């Protein structure tokens, strides 16, 4: 041999991602977390008045 | 969550409602006993006017 090989190689990115909006879906379930409890909270606490 | 949000809108009504009438369930307790202080009491003067 006397042999040096130092190589490099490259990368095929994974999909799912056809814009970035997608994310925007965290964004629903976020509000759907948001808008949720007040519901409950004042649907007990209607019950009570 | 529109769908929810739907409901939502509904519930905020109906909380906010029934809430806007225990205005008129003010008004009862009013007119739940201040009517029996008016009339209890006039009936203890007219059940006496036999006295």
């Amino acid at each position: 041999m006397a042999e040096d090989a130092d190589m490099r190689n490259e990368l095929e990115e994974m999909q799912r991602r056809a814009d970035q909006l997608a994310d925007e879906s965290l964004e629903s379930t976020r509000r759907m977390l948001q808008l949720v409890e007040e519901s409950k909270d004042a649907g007990i606490r209607t019950l009570v008045m | 969550e529109n769908s929810i949000r739907e409901l939502h809108d509904m519930f905020m009504d109906m909380a906010m409602l029934v809430e806007s009438q225990g205005e008129m369930i003010d008004r009862i307790e009013y007119n739940v006993e201040h009517a029996v202080d008016y009339v209890e009491r006039a009936v203890s003067d007219t059940k006496k006017a036999v006295k």
